[PDB]
RNA sequence: GACGCAGAGAUGGUC
RNA sequence: GACCGGAGUGUC
């Protein structure tokens, strides 16, 4: 008679932890969240032997994977919640006409950066390499960035014309994948480009490029809103604004939907429905959890409706919608492995920018 | 549907119920195929796991605790795993395993 | 026929 | 207590 949470790592986990304590307090219920590593490629592998967890968190694009595999319970939330929560984020959640998991917020990547060392921000990627050199007279870099996770350099990959899968008539079509087309190719050559011509290091992850910005050693980076709370407390002068435009035209960042599913085989999942509907889908759950990590753009109305005059999320709901929604089908996985692929060999050396995309043209499918 | 293909090995082939009865049959390599109740305590399903990881034999979960196990099997009480040793006209150590 | 035990091995056996 | 044994079986 427990509920066993598994959150990432890079989320409001002890405010979410703070949610389950209520929980705690008002039925007796052990509400216990967790962080594991490789979380979203752990649930699949151990729901299948039983020895899974309860709620599970993740964007809603992991998802569609499991709905297939039967790991997520048919969730069963009334009418009157349904109309509680944004109708594009339900959409987010559903699988096969059927809804799999709750909405609770809509992530978008944007500019971050230092207004002490950049007043006025880059409206363009094709300014970076010179703002660059001249920072390297004050011996700073302009952009640091996670080049490992593909999620953070598809902005430029795809603001060119690179995609996915093709949309047609509501359904995807898993056999047009848009990571090989001349547009994708740019977009990673620019990304290399700078790379080769010493402005952004190949080797930079998210530890390395979160470091930096925070301790003051970059002009700007590429990050989400929970990377804010850590900003806020280094005492940074900091912006969240507009993604640079790569080729006259915007960047097109993979717009997330924090998404909590539930697992088809757990024993508490009528307990499930009470935390999440009733205690973390509320002006007060959500805050919380917002005040751990920002969850920025909320699926929830009634707490979006008081954080809506933020700034730093005017940016996010930007960028959420000059890009576009990421796929939630089984095989988004693949995709996502195999441009993880591209983007690192690419700037790496090992392969090619036009040789990494075409490995990933094929892999993807 | 599964529980129509656990029918039909019960009238052609040959099974077992019952955590004693299924250890034996993986200490003899007799079963192919085991099926255990979802929540079945911890020690026993590591127990078992364990036998069938020993016997290099294969496990299904059952998506319902024991109680539909034994209403998917032909019985009324209670059965937490079932040792499947030959399946006659059933395919589900051919088809899902 | 209701309760109680009973394949998570019952009653029942044998040392 | 240990072992054997596999579907019933004790009560009113
Ligand atoms: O190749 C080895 C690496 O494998 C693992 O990385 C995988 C993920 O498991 C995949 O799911 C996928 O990643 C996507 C992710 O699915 C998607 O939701 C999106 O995720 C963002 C998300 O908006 C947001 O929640 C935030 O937390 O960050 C995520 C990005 O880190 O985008 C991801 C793409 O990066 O593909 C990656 C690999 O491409 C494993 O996690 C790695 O540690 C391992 O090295």
């Amino acid at each position: 008679g427990k509920l066993v949470i598994w959150i990432n790592g890079d989320k409001g986990y002890n405010g979410l932890a703070e949610v389950g304590k209520k929980f705690e307090k008002d039925t007796g219920i052990k509400v216990t969240v967790e962080h594991p590593d490789k979380l979203e490629e752990k649930f699949p592998q151990v729901a299948a032997t039983g020895d899974g967890p309860d709620i599970i968190f993740w964007a809603h694009d992991r998802f569609g994977g499991y709905a297939q595999s039967g790991l997520l319970a048919e969730i069963t939330p009334d009418k009157a919640f349904q109309d509680k929560l944004y109708p594009f984020t339900w959409d987010a959640v559903r699988y096969n006409g059927k809804l799999i998991a709750y909405p609770i917020a809509v992530e978008a990547l944007s500019l971050i950066y230092n207004k002490d060392l950049l007043p006025n921000p880059p409206k363009t990627w094709e300014e970076i390499p010179a703002l660059d050199k001249e920072l390297k007279a004050k011996g700073k870099s302009a952009l640091m960035f996670n080049l490992q996770e593909p999620y953070f350099t598809w902005p430029l990959i795809a603001a060119d014309g690179g995609y996915a899968f093709k949309y047609e008539n509501g359904k995807y079509d898993i056999k047009d994948v848009g990571v090989d087309n001349a547009g994708a190719k740019a977009g990673l050559t620019f990304l290399v480009d700078l790379i080769k011509n010493k402005h952004m290091n190949a080797d930079t992850d998210y530890s390395i490029a979160e470091a930096a910005f925070n301790k003051g050693e970059t002009a700007m980076t590429i990050n989400g809103p929970w990377a804010w709370s850590n900003i806020d407390t280094s005492k940074v002068n900091y912006g969240v604004t507009v993604l640079p435009t790569f080729k006259g035209q915007p960047s097109k960042p993979f717009v997330g939907v924090l998404s909590a599913g539930i697992n088809a085989a757990s024993p508490n999942k009528e307990l499930a429905k009470e935390f999440l509907e009733n205690y973390l889908l509320t002006d007060e759950g959500l805050e919380a959890v917002n005040k751990d990590k920002p969850l920025g753009a909320v699926a929830l109305k009634s707490y979006e409706e008081e954080l809506a005059k933020d700034p730093r999320i005017a940016a996010t709901m930007e960028n959420a919608q000059k890009g576009e929604i990421m796929p939630n089908i089984p095989q988004m996985s693949a995709f996502w492995y195999a441009v993880r692929t591209a983007v690192i060999n690419a700037a790496s050396g090992r392969q090619t920018v036009d040789e990494a995309l075409k490995d990933a043209q094929t892999n993807s499918s | 549907s599964i529980n129509q293909k656990l029918a039909l090995v019960i009238k052609s082939g040959k099974y077992t119920l019952g955590y004693k009865s299924t250890v034996k049959s993986l200490r003899q390599g007799k079963s192919k195929l085991i099926i255990i109740a979802a929540n079945t305590p911890v020690l026993r399903k590591s127990e078992l796991e364990y036998y069938a990881m020993l016997s290099k034999t294969k496990v299904y979960y059952f998506q319902g605790g024991n109680n539909e196990l034994g209403t998917a099997v032909g019985k009324l009480f209670r059965v937490g795993v079932v040792s499947i040793l030959e399946a006659g006209d059933s395919d589900i150590l051919t088809t899902l395993a």
